């Protein structure tokens, strides 16, 4: 058993772990004090679930988990919050002034001023762990301190903890629910710095979750509550392999050996289905195979891109619930013949599957309704590569001009920084094109 | 087609299936920059005072 | 108050529209570069697709299909109607056709034209047109590009008076619903040089482009002959109607191409929505039987036709989305 | 994060008490500072502008300024007079007769220690100092000149916090003296060097919505505050309230400003309201956003039709839906998208607080900064360099150690300012 430290940085980023670490307890059983009754070693034992919590002498379980943002407004709900008792203090990071949504304010400035004691206190965790793998970072693109703190950190830990594996889960800004103007500037300066120092990323489009919750839990003007629950099912079903029992993706270095063959690209699309209204009375179970057709419908990608026109170079199918492998295979042989699923020509066409009989937990009193089989699809597909489109073309616009860009220079960033990220994008891009048309 | 590395166990199971086959910076230099971009910092700073000690 | 903006100055299809949706003074024209769009007549290399349906509370439409370039590039084409299972090498409707590399399948090819030479029957190709495989390999070669090498039809059905040689343009839409609409006028580009069978030097009365014309107009103005009246010359030369000798092959072949790649370009369930219009060239022969020569993609009309295309066009694809404040196609229906 | 504000001159001290009295009946203070309120989305941020003191008393974080005592005499005595600590009460006598000169070089220098004292006391008691916002006049003395030197000294000792001004322009229209178009021709010179952001606050504007708009035949200063304290609650309302945004100074300057010296803000309203004439009707959320980006609206007398938005932030205050807003904001946006820059994507943000302002079931303030803005600074050279031209009137500032060199310095860099603004209204 090996262990892994979560970070969440930013406003998305810690409020996105608060989703998660209530799903993660609702799933083990752990009751807002620490107390799981079932972990009858009191105080230790190397379980699949001893991945994420430490325990305590005292019975408590304890996230191996660290919060750091630059202004004490949000983690402060995490001190207060009905999941206080899990977390000890030392694990919550507050600076004073925040990046003001500017990346060179959270990477330079102020960064510099806090990046040590993190290092520290991540080091406290590192320290009771026999055999770490890595580190699950969560974070925005766009804010100030998630774009620019974030790569600061990843760097660090790239020189602390050179053979450890590092995973991402960062929101792609969308302008339904945008905090800045400047996200643009930041997601392409946070990804150029980061790019290299980051072994898988799972890119949540905040426009795709906020359709989802449109289309499908009928909430009619979302807010960060409705998608951060739809944002940690996604979540839990990609760390469900490495808390629970199962061959498949046990370590961190499974996914980038399953999903990554080619470094640069490291970015799996995810997929997810049955989003199913908690208040839809009369609702009829979607079988596998409705399910898994679902995984191939763009309106259910956590990144909103169409994989006919791209080429995928690997493709996880998780499920959750009543799922025989059977059912699976059944249910693929269709779907082949039905859809346009073009591979490289150096990787087999193929499904690696992980079935994991428990049902998706849901948050009691959610949007969400329970469901009996529910999958989450992780594919590297080049088609994902639309979205960097995106980002570079409104990172162009305004860069044109230098609109904005005085604000990042005046805190001690050089204008050149500026023109070698938008040229590392414009690589990554280029890179996309080759392995896809 | 054809299904191989079936895994079972008590919580689920895992296999494969296949269709058809196929056809860092040091501490030192960290340090550097962080810093660099600290004396730029200093430096407009101290045109602004000086500026405004004109 | 719809929005729009023009990215393909040289269409002179969309050019009409543009004039058509702003004479209505419900469609209000933006700068090339501004996203905040209804509807998109987009360039016709590198169209953006990843920047579309991403404006929230605006409904984007473009007027190409992403991925119908595998139907109207003379390689793909080939490769589109080999590979797919709905059409098949026993395809009855498309000339025998290789996939020609310079220095792919070449060996395959030959095998083919011995079959053809030890067989003593008709041994024409085209790229040029040649009855030996030599010179045309040869050509291939020196231009630089992939070309296609295809069975030349050597029996043509052939206009009189004349003895000449024509080709049909049918013009097919497509709406984002994936209804395929035919335009009930078609037009026979008409070769005005007698064909000669002996002679393939001569590309006059071979190819039938309107370009390559330009003894033009002597039989019907500027080459180009309309269905009424080639329909007349067929119920009096022939006993046969359009329809039953021609159109209904001409349908067939339109239904069969779109229907292959339905899965793989339609926009159903997508953020942004497509329509398309297809200029498809057919090719009949003396035994009253249709052949597909190519789909083109960016097609042009005929100039007394764009008023009522053009219309259609807006009718059909445009309004249906974007409604304002009998009909001139064959629904082709599935 | 804390802001502390300051009020310098007579109409810097009359708008200001007029705020303070506004947001405080927003937040549930009363005159005595005791809190008698109901929600508790009033106090969760009300750290930003009030302090508290023992008997949970919240004293507002304000510093008063003048040259003469009258007008200072008047906040004491009035409403809220006794909620301002008596510290922070900061005078001189001898006033600075609407004289530039004497406020920013001679009868101001003077009075400036003990103001910046008083300021230092308050940045101390501060967890985080956010700023600084500056309410004041450009066409009088103490505000328009000892406020911009108060500027230049607060950068000088805090040059890393954001300094904003909210400045009254002047217009014949409303006007007490012929200097007015030198004093504010000074002062913007000051303004585009060292704030960060100036919600200019156009008297001309002023007078002809009460005028036209609101049918008050001799509007008087008491009229134009009430649109003036209006207009303030709505452009702090994301500083003050608990929301979706959270905003602070920094990051309404970082996503208002491409260019350091384009922040220039024009501020609009709906919908408009004259003293005591209660309206019974609500407002629909598409009639708010019509209005409020309406000429007939906004409080810088510009035509933004001559012009094009640079970046926009829009709040709307009341019970409403949120879907309805965003599809409205959406629609302006994309029925006038010629108006809206597209090399700035995604310029408009919109805010939502469902507490109102006192009187109003639901309304709307508007944050823009056009290039439109330019018409308020040419209107002001033009008045300038007519009295310039003729060096009329100059002798009272070169009585006071001023050199004609420094107005033509200030003229030029007004001049530049409506160039640059020029500039990103063809790009
Ligand atoms: N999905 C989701 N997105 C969020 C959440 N909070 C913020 N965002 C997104 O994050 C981006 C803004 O970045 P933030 O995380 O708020 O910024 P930050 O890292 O806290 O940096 P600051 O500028 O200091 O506040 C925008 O694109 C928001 O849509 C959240 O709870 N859930
Ligand atoms: N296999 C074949 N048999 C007989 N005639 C043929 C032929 N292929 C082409 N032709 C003739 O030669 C001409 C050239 O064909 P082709 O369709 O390649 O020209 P083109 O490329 O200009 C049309 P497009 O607008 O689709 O690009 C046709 O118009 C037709 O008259
Ligand atoms: N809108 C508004 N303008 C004012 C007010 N008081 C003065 N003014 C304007 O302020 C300018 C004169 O400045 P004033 O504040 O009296 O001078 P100061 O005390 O020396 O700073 C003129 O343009 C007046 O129109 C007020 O209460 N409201
Ligand atoms: C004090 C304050 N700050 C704001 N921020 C910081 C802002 C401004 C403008 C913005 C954004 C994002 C994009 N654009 C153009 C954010 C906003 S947004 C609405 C009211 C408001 N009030
Ligand atoms: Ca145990
Ligand atoms: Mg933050
Ligand atoms: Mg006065």
């Amino acid at each position: 058993m090996r262990e892994c430290i979560s970070i969440h940085v930013g406003q998305a980023g810690v409020q996105i772990g608060n989703a998660c670490w209530e799903l993660y307890c609702l799933e083990h059983g752990i009751q807002p004090d620490g107390q799981m009754p079932s972990d009858k070693t009191i105080g230790g034992g190397d379980d699949s679930f001893n991945t994420f919590f430490s325990e305590t002498g005292a019975g408590k379980h304890v996230p191996r988990a660290v919060f750091v943002d630059l202004e004490p407004t949000v983690i402060d709900e995490v001190r207060t919050g009905t999941y206080r008792q899990l977390f000890h203090p030392e694990q919550l990071i507050t600076g004073k002034e925040d990046a003001a949504n500017n990346y060179a304010r959270g990477h330079y400035t102020i960064g510099k001023e806090i990046i040590d004691l993190v290092l520290d206190r991540i080091r406290k965790l590192a320290d009771q762990c026999t055999g770490l793998q890595g580190f699950l970072v969560f974070h925005s693109f766009g804010g100030g301190t998630g774009s620019g703190f974030t790569s600061l950190l990843m760097e660090r830990l790239s020189v602390d903890y050179g053979k450890k594996s590092k995973l991402e889960f960062s929101i792609y800004p969308a302008p339904q629910v945008s905090t800045a103007v400047v996200e643009p500037y930041n997601s392409i300066l946070t990804t150029h710095t980061t790019l290299e120092h980051s072994d898988c990323a799972f890119m949540v489009d905040n426009e795709a979750i906020y359709d989802i919750c449109r289309r499908n839990l009928d909430i009619e003007r979302p807010t960060y509550t409705n998608l951060n629950r739809l944002i940690s099912q996604i979540v839990s079903s990609i760390t469900a392999s490495l808390r629970f029992d199962g061959a498949l993706n046990v370590d961190l270095t499974e996914f980038q050996t399953n999903l990554v063959p080619y470094p640069r690209i490291h970015f799996p699309l995810a997929t997810y289905a049955p989003v199913i209204s908690a208040e839809k009375a009369y609702h009829e179970q979607l079988s596998v195979a409705e399910i898994t057709n679902a995984c191939f419908e763009p309106a259910n990608q956590m990144v909103k891109c169409d994989p006919r026109h791209g080429k995928y170079m690997a493709c996880c199918l998780l499920y959750r619930g009543d799922v025989v492998p059977k059912d699976v295979n059944a249910a693929i042989a269709t779907i082949k013949t039905k859809r346009s699923i073009q591979f490289v020509d150096w990787c087999p066409t193929g499904f690696k599957v992980g079935i994991n009989y428990q049902p998706p937990t849901v948050v009691p009193g959610g949007d969400l309704a329970k469901v009996q089989r529910a999958v989450c699809m992780l594919s590297n597909t080049t088609a994902i590569a639309e979205a960097w489109a995106r980002l570079d073309h409104k990172f162009d616009l305004m860069y044109a001009k230098r609109a904005f860009v005085h604000w990042y220079v005046g805190e001690g960033m050089e204008e050149g920084e500026f023109s070698e990220a938008r040229e590392d994008m414009a690589a990554l891009e280029k890179d996309y094109e080759e392995v896809g048309v | 087609m054809e299904v191989i590395e079936l895994n079972k166990c008590t919580s689920g199971q895992s296999f494969e299936v296949i269709l058809k086959p196929p056809s860092d910076p040091s501490l030192e230099e960290i340090q550097k920059k962080l810093e660099a971009a600290e004396e730029r910092r200093k430096y407009q700073e101290a045109e602004l005072l000086k500026h405004l000690a004109e | 108050m719809y929005t729009f903006v023009v990215r393909d100055e040289n269409s002179s299809v969309y050019a009409e529209v543009s004039r058509l949706l702003l004479a209505t003074g419900q469609w209000k024209r933006l700068r090339k570069d501004n996203p905040r769009f209804n509807l998109m007549l987009g360039e016709r290399n590198r169209l953006p697709f990843g920047r579309l349906g991403h404006e929230p509370g605006l409904v984007q439409l473009v007027n190409y299909y992403r991925g119908a370039d595998k139907l109207c590039r003379k390689a793909s084409l080939v490769k589109l109607i080999k590979t797919s299972p709905e059409l098949s090498e026993s395809c009855t409707w498309f000339p025998e056709s290789y996939v020609i590399y310079p220095t792919d399948e070449r060996e395959v090819f030959l095998a083919a034209y011995n079959r053809r030479r030890e067989g003593r029957e008709g041994n024409v190709w085209i790229a040029l047109i040649s009855s030996e495989a030599s010179e045309l390999l040869d050509f291939i070669d020196e231009q630089g590009q992939v070309h296609v090498i295809q069975k030349y039809l050597e029996k043509p059905l052939l206009l009189e008076p004349g003895h000449r040689k024509f080709d049909i343009r049918s013009w097919v839409l497509v709406d984002h619903l994936y209804n395929i609409y035919l335009y009930r006028e078609g037009v026979l580009r008409t070769s005005s040089e007698p064909y000669n069978s002996a002679n393939f030097q001569d590309k006059t009365c071979h190819l039938t482009n309107h370009c390559i014309q330009k003894n033009y107009g002597r039989y019907e103005e500027g080459n180009e002959m309309f269905f009424e009246e080639f329909n007349q010359y067929l119920m009096d030369a022939l006993n046969t109607t359009l329809e039953n000798s021609i159109l209904l092959q001409i349908k067939h072949i339109i239904r069969s191409c779109l229907m292959c790649i339905e899965p793989a370009i339609s926009t159903k369930h997508l953020h942004y929505q497509s329509f398309q219009l297809f200029g498809f060239d057919f090719m009949v022969d003396e035994e009253l039987k249709v052949w597909l020569i190519e789909v083109n993609g960016a097609p042009a009309c005929a100039q007394k036709l764009y008023a009522e295309l053009c219309q259609g066009i807006v009718d059909v694809a445009i309004s249906s989305v974007f409604p304002l404040a009998t009909s001139i196609f064959i629904k082709l229906h599935h | 994060r804390e802001i502390v504000h300051i009020q310098a001159g007579q109409c810097g001290n009359q708008i200001g008490a007029k705020f303070w009295e506004v947001i405080s009946d927003e937040h549930g203070i009363d005159p005595t500072g005791s809190y008698h309120g109901d929600s508790d989305l009033q106090l969760e941020r009300i750290n930003v502008y009030y302090n508290e003191a023992t008997g949970n008393k919240y004293v507002p974080r304000a510093i008063l300024v003048d040259l003469e005592p009258g007008t200072m005499d008047s906040v004491r005595s009035g409403p809220f007079g006794q909620i301002f600590r008596p510290d922070n009460f900061v005078f001189g006598q001898s006033g600075a007769g609407n004289n530039w000169a004497k406020g920013h070089y001679t009868e101001g220098a003077e009075l400036v220690d003990s103001v910046l004292d008083v300021v230092r006391k308050e940045s101390e008691s501060c967890d985080c100092l956010q700023g600084f916002q500056l309410t004041h006049s450009l066409g009088g003395g103490t505000g328009s000149g000892m406020g911009t030197l108060l500027i230049s000294k607060i950068r000088e000792e805090y040059p890393d916090r954001i300094m904003n001004t909210f400045s009254v322009m002047p217009s014949p229209k409303v006007s007490d003296t012929v200097v007015e178009p030198y004093n504010a021709t000074l002062s913007v010179h000051q303004l585009v060097e060292n704030t960060d952001e100036t919600y200019c606050i156009d008297n001309e504007a002023l007078y002809d919505i009460c005028f036209r708009t609101l049918k008050l035949t001799t509007p008087t200063y008491g009229d134009l505050n009430h649109l003036v304290s209006a207009t303030m609650s709505g452009v702090t309302t994301c500083l003050r309230f608990p929301g979706q945004l959270n905003a602070d100074l920094r990051k309404l300057a970082v996503n208002m400003v491409p260019f350091p010296r384009l922040h220039f803000f024009m501020p609009g309203f709906a919908p408009l309201t004259s003293r005591g004439s209660q309206q019974y009707r609500a407002l629909t959320v598409p009639e708010l956003t019509q209005q409020m980006f309406d000429s007939k609206n906004m409080m810088a007398a510009c035509d933004p039709r001559h012009g094009r938005y640079l970046t926009v932030a829009a709040i709307f205050r009341g019970r409403m839906s949120m879907k309805e807003v965003d599809e409205q904001m959406l629609n302006v946006q994309n029925k006038n998208s010629s108006y809206f820059v597209e090399w700035i994507p995604n310029n408009v943000k919109t805010a939502v607080c469902d507490i109102p302002p006192r009187g109003l079931k639901m309304s709307a303030t508007f944050i823009g900064n056009s290039t439109a803005i330019q018409e308020l600074f040419k209107r002001i050279s033009e008045q300038f360099t007519a009295m310039f031209r003729r060096k009329a009137f100059l002798h009272w500032y070169t009585g006071e150690g001023m050199d004609e060199m420094e107005f033509t310095e200030a003229e030029s860099n007004m001049n530049d300012l409506v160039s640059e603004y020029q500039q990103y209204q063809d790009a």
